[PDB]
RNA sequence: AGCUCAACGAGAACAGAAAUCUCGUGUGGAACAGAAGGGUAAAAGCUCGUUUGAUUCUGAUUUCCAGUACGAAUACGAACCGUGAAAGCGUGGCCUAACGAUCCUUUAGACCUUCGGAAUUCGAAGCUAGAGGUGUCAGAAAAGUUACCACAGGGAUAACUGGCUUGUGGCAGCCAAGCGUUCAUAGCGACGUUGCUUUUUGAUCCUUCGAUGUCGGCUCUUCCUAUCAUUGUGAAGCAGAAUUCACCAAGUGUUGGAUUGUUCACCCACCAAUAGGGAACGUGAGCUGGGUUUAGACCGUCGUGAGACAGGUUAGUUUUACC
RNA sequence: UAUGACUCUCUUAAGGUAGCCAAAUGCCUCGUCAUCUAAUUAGUGACGCGCAUGAAUGGAUUAACGAGAUUCCCACUGUCC
RNA sequence: UAUUCUCAAACUUUAAAUAGGUAGGACGGUGCGGCUGCUUUGUUGAGCCGCACCACGGAAUCAAGAGCUCCAAGUGGGCCAUUUUUGGUAAGCAGAACUGGCGAUGCGGGAUGAACCGGAAGCCGGGUUACGGUGCCAAACUGCGCGCUAACCUAGAUCCC
RNA sequence: CCCGUCUUGAAACACGGACCAAGGAGUCUGACAUGUGUGCGAGUCAACGGGCGAGUAAACCCGUAAGGCGUAAGGAAGCUGAUUGGUGGGAUCCCCCUGAGGGGUGCACCGCCGACCGACCUUGAUCUUCUGUGAAGGGUUCGAGUGUGAGCAUACCUGUCG
RNA sequence: GGAUGCGAUCAUACCAGCACUAACGCACCGGAUCCCAUCAGAACUCCGAAGUUAAGCGUGCUUGGGCGAGAGUAGUACUAGGAUGGGUGACCCCCUGGGAAGUCCUCGUGUUGCAUCCC
């Protein structure tokens, strides 16, 4: 409304992949969904219901209902001074499990390792990991030595291919 | 120049002393500013930030409400910063040691007759001049007519503020945005 | 208009400024009305200076029918059963009603 | 007399003023909007409990 | 963005100096700033004077 | 369009509560009543001196009328009514489609 | 549920480019109401069978967005149903537009509420949900004219000058196919292409609406050169005469008349020549007032009319300096 | 050749008759022809599918008259040289 | 049939840079027990609730602190600039995107100027710079060096200009 | 560079202003609202009026079942009318030990979810004046409600409106 | 090492032309009373086991097409930030960073879960 209707300038954020259309893929149909889940939003232009608005494809949000058909998600959308936290329902064909945190358990799994050895040894360590630092001095073996020169300008090479 | 806001100056506003005129009320506040000086103590400090505060926010706490609250506990002194006010729905009233700014006579009357003692302020500080074995108790703030009108306008939705009407009827603020029958609900 | 106020209704949009009364003559009245009770005081002297006796009568609805106040006068049947007559009795200090039914 | 039709000019600006501002999550979110079924049963099962 | 990362740097002044550490985060933030600031390898006798 | 004469359709009534066969017709606006309360007060402003008193509409914009339905069901003799979408020609129980 | 479309290849009497039929290939090159874009192949397309989920009840969400309403759409819940063997699907149209408040009227629903002294019955008034419409579509009930005119304002906005620009106008250049008895360049310059100027007209609306006197002519001064004549020169398809091209060059001059208010134009005549222009489209407290552009009046066309006209016509106040 | 005395038709009842004209009425337009001048977008006479003339919304003419609008000639002159 | 010149805002297989979204613990994890009218063939699952144990704070930098509420003013003519960009021959034209600036703001430089360069400011002393400059005007060299130019057209002389 | 003003832009060829003195423009009133000060408090308000009294327009005193506001809300109306909570954070205080520790305490406020009152729907043993009552059991519905009161009076600034 | 039934991924799996396959299977295949179905027992449905590996399915080959990966195109095109940078302009160099896509060339032509069966 208002001068745009509903899905004005979706032309390419709507349609499918090259060679890539048709029937659907049971792995779509074969997801488990529960709440607290991360989801990306993929819009699936052959399927028309429970299409979620072109503004929440290509987000990232997390469930917080699960419906026989869709499940709700809770997207953030920065409105002027405030970010809104606005719940959506979206059916699952238009939806794929978000790896946005597949490694966190895992490091905390392994934190929680190394401080027990830590502790056990009797020492304090930070697990924390650390952004990469400048590396230490070394040797590398002389090798033969291959001199470069700035190349002689040649009008005839301008063009890719030549003249 | 620097790249600061409001040249690195704070921006907040904050009660510094009593806005009253209460020459008692001064007094007490030179007793707990020197308390809060001399022995940093985080009650004396809670309650001389109180002392400063407007009516308001200085909401008077109903004797069925202390009693409850000091169930259990009538061996402490129950500390209010603001007035204690008598109520007829209270039927048994224990003995209780009692400090507030104020007591409204009935329930003056009904601390002493059930045993317990009204204290000032002064006389807390000679018996619990660090807040020792005391309960402090605030009385309810946002429980007032205008914070119902406070909040969402009436008129948006999931809004369940007070509008602001002249007259309570079926003539005033009732037809449309109200009534599925009169344009929209809500 | 602007803000969320009460919808205004003030009633002033006719020469409100000549019909205003003011009541700086309040204690004036109320002299005048003490001086008008004491001459008629001295003038009744010695009938009693609160007037002719009045009846007991009760509240109209159901507010107020709980309720005990003064009636204008008495009743031509109260009269009879107390046997004054009713020729005398406003002569004697007591207020008289033609118009009051006893139910 | 024809004006200016529309612009975003300064209006960054005038959001970042005071924002971008995320509102608190608690740890408990509101149940509107769930699926009725569920959760009259875990009413049920907190009234059980 | 400048300002910001100035402000993180803890750079509010000309002619304000402060050390960092040489991280890739670090490095990357400086990257954006670079045209208003000039940085090197402090020596002993800088970091001592 | 062309709808059918009869429907099976739900009907809420208490003896029924239920889908039920239903005669199609079309609503019709009854006829104005003196006796009503704002006919009367349109008279009574009307009266005397002052011309007319309320707005007569003029900018007529609409081309059609939103069709209603009388439903009216065979167990209960109850009416139900349903609006149709815009249309410029309309009956009830036309020959079927060839 | 079954089937596969457009098109092409090879075949079959009339039959051929195009009728129907057979086989093979056929990723959609067809169709899906409409604009376009997406989407769909044992289907969302075509054929057939059974049907009315285009049904009832309210809430939630999305789009618009103030996170209001309406429209539209989506996911659940509570019922009754259609189809299928069943899972399942169906809350109108494959998706993205196709629509409407208050007041009033009218229809549907209840063994519903009220008519206030008490009952019955008509009548009226209430509650819930639709319908009659506002297209200026968040929704007054609405014909002109004014040159007889008025007010508050606007340089937020036209009608001059001035400023930007230069399409258009005007004035130059470059190349060289050709013209020029032969010879591209004595003299020209097609097809192309680079510029300059603000004496054209446009484009814009920056200054001026508590006002910068709005055409033209007359008078008077000065300035420019892109030089008409006059001084001195080069070139020629320069024998002479005459003419043409070009270079220094703005010192001097560039006129008398008929018609027209005219700028402009066109003729007559003289002359060495009768060049082009600026200076607030120079110049109205310097004039004039013929024209445009108030009020009177006539004609033609237009309008029912009041009146209008980029059409014609006649009469119509030009103020003040002593700063 | 051109036009059309003549015949038939359409809108809408009829289809500009007698007259008059580049008019105080014609855009094109300073229309075309003759005349007036050395030269005339002026004047006069003539022509007329006349943008858009025309019959008491009166057409055509007209002696005499006019502080009415126009053109030319004689006389006259400081309007001008 | 195999090649070939040259193309697309309303074409496209492929496909950047910049920018957009999410996450990186104390609101965590593990092991037991319990509740349900929801769900399953199945205390099968789904949520929630109790007990026990562990949890060095789980990337960097910064954090002149964080959150919440009430009443209300003025404003709702804008304009200019790098880059992106539409109509237009173009415009000191007209219209959009990001950021900054003028408006509301002085000060040094660009002779002069709302927007350019520098830089933002309480009243003063000293020191040093930014942009820009050092023949006079006018504070600072006719400073130390290398080449080019000779303008008988007013040679030429500093982003916006 | 001349001030004031409108303006994107003023020293402006933009308007007002020859000069001086005095006068000269957000006030009073009514209805609300937030904030703050003061009194009392489930109440509060004597100034309609009455009794008096500075020989007195003041001050003082007076509320009988008076009245206003508040103390109960939901329904168009008939009419019905609050079973008295839980939980996660959280200030203060008390213990053990001196860890960003553990236990108890858990006001204000915020988040979440129950329960109760009423409109609507649904439901129905027993009684009952036969149309009422209500053991049990409810609901993606609705409310400017309840769950141990917070108002009343008065003063001033600010804001909307007549 | 395979086949079959049900699949996951959905071309390294597709298309075209050639060659091959023990056993169980899968098929082709024989009929139309019944259920069922058409113009047509072609298809679909039902009942079978005479015959065949001819076809289908499966496997292999093609200096095949396509498809997938790499190299290269190429630090090229483009692009974020800077300049009182060059240039009349059009455009462009440089500084701090990011960084594509045809042609050409090389390689490869599926991998797998559950259950039954043959070897
Ligand atoms: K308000
Ligand atoms: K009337
Ligand atoms: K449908
Ligand atoms: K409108
Ligand atoms: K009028
Ligand atoms: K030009
Ligand atoms: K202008
Ligand atoms: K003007
Ligand atoms: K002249
Ligand atoms: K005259
Ligand atoms: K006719
Ligand atoms: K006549
Ligand atoms: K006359
Ligand atoms: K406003
Ligand atoms: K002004
Ligand atoms: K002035
Ligand atoms: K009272
Ligand atoms: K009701
Ligand atoms: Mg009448
Ligand atoms: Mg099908
Ligand atoms: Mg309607
Ligand atoms: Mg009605
Ligand atoms: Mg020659
Ligand atoms: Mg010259
Ligand atoms: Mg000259
Ligand atoms: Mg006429
Ligand atoms: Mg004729
Ligand atoms: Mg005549
Ligand atoms: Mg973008
Ligand atoms: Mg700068
Ligand atoms: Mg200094
Ligand atoms: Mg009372
Ligand atoms: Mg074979
Ligand atoms: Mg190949
Ligand atoms: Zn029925």
């Amino acid at each position: 409304p208002a001068g745009h209707g509903l899905r004005s300038r979706t032309r390419d954020s709507f349609s499918r992949a090259f060679r890539k259309k048709g029937t659907i893929p049971l792995s779509t149909y074969l997801r488990i969904f529960k709440i607290g889940d991360y989801v990306d939003i993929k819009v699936n232009g052959a399927i028309h219901k429970g299409m979620p608005h072109k503004f929440y494809h290509g987000r990232t949000g997390r469930v917080w209902n699960v419906t026989k058909r869709a499940v709700g998600v809770e997207v953030n959308k920065q409105v002027r001074n405030k970010i809104l936290r606005k719940r959506i329902h979206v059916r699952i064909e238009h939806v794929q499990l978000s790896r946005c945190t597949e490694e966190v358990k895992e490091r905390m799994k392994k934190n929680d390792q190394l401080k027990a050895e830590a502790k056990a040894r009797g020492e304090v360590i930070s697990t924390k990991r650390q952004p990469v630092g400048p590396k230490p001095g070394f040797m590398v073996e002389g090798a033969t030595l291959e001199t470069v020169t700035p190349i002689p300008y040649d009008v005839v090479n301008d063009l890719k291919g030549g003249y | 120049g620097i790249d600061l806001k409001a040249g690195g100056k704070s921006k907040k506003t904050k009660r510094t002393a009593p806005k009253s005129d209460d020459v008692y009320l001064k007094l007490l506040v030179k007793l707990y500013r020197f308390l809060v000086r001399r022995t940093g103590s985080k009650f004396n400090a809670v309650i001389l930030k109180r002392l400063f505060m407007s009516k308001i926010n200085k909401p008077p706490l109903s004797l069925s409400r202390l009693i409850s609250y000091a169930k259990g506990k009538e061996d402490k002194v129950v500390v209010i910063v603001g007035t204690i006010t008598d109520d007829v729905r209270a039927y048994e009233v224990p003995a209780l040691k009692v400090c507030a700014l104020r007591f409204t006579k009935t329930a003056r009357a009904r601390i002493e007759k059930a045993g317990g003692e009204c204290l000032t302020f002064d006389q807390l500080a000679l018996r619990a001049p660090l807040g020792q074995n005391t309960l402090l108790l605030r009385g309810p703030k946002n429980a007032r007519e205008a914070v119902k009108h406070f909040g969402p306008a009436p008129g948006v939705p999931h809004s369940h503020t007070k509008p602001f009407v002249r007259s309570k009827g079926r003539k005033f603020e009732r037809a449309r945005g109200r009534r599925n029958s009169r344009g929209y609900k809500a | 208009m602007k803000h969320n106020n009460v919808i205004p209704n003030g009633h002033f949009k006719k020469h409100w400024q000549n019909y205003v009364r003011t009541w700086f003559n309040q204690p004036a009245r109320k002299t005048r009305r003490r001086a008008a009770r004491q001459q008629k005081a001295v003038k009744i002297f010695p009938r009693p200076t609160a007037g002719s006796l009045r009846p007991i009568v009760h509240g109209q609805t159901l507010k107020y029918n709980m309720k005990v106040r003064a009636g204008r006068g008495f009743s031509l049947e109260e009269l009879k059963a107390a046997g004054i007559p009713k020729k005398l009795a406003p002569t004697i200090g007591i207020a008289v009603d033609h118009r009051r039914r006893n139910r | 007399a024809k004006s200016k039709n529309h612009t975003a000019h300064n209006q960054s600006y005038k959001a970042h003023r005071n924002g971008i501002k995320k509102p608190r999550k608690h740890r408990h979110s509101s149940t509107k909007g769930m699926d009725p079924k569920f959760l009259r049963n875990q009413r049920y099962a907190r009234k059980h409990n | 963005q400048t300002k910001k990362i100035l402000q993180l740097l803890r750079l509010r002044q000309i002619f304000n100096g402060v050390f960092l550490k040489v991280n890739k985060a670090t490095v990357n933030m400086l990257h954006r700033v670079e045209p208003y600031v000039t940085y090197g390898y402090p020596n002993l006798k800088s970091i001592r004077e | 369009v062309n709808v059918p004469k009869t429907k099976k359709t739900y009907c809420k009534s208490k003896e029924c509560k239920k889908h039920t066969l239903h005669k199609v017709t079309q609503y019709k606006k009854g006829k104005d009543s003196l006796a009503a309360q704002g006919k009367r007060r349109y008279d009574r402003k009307q009266s005397g001196y002052g011309g007319q008193t309320k707005p007569v509409f003029h900018k007529k914009a609409k081309t059609t009328k939103k069709i209603v339905l009388r439903l009216q069901c065979q167990g209960c003799k109850h009416v139900s009514q349903h609006p149709i979408k815009r249309c410029k020609h309309f009956e009830i129980g036309g020959d079927k489609k060839g």
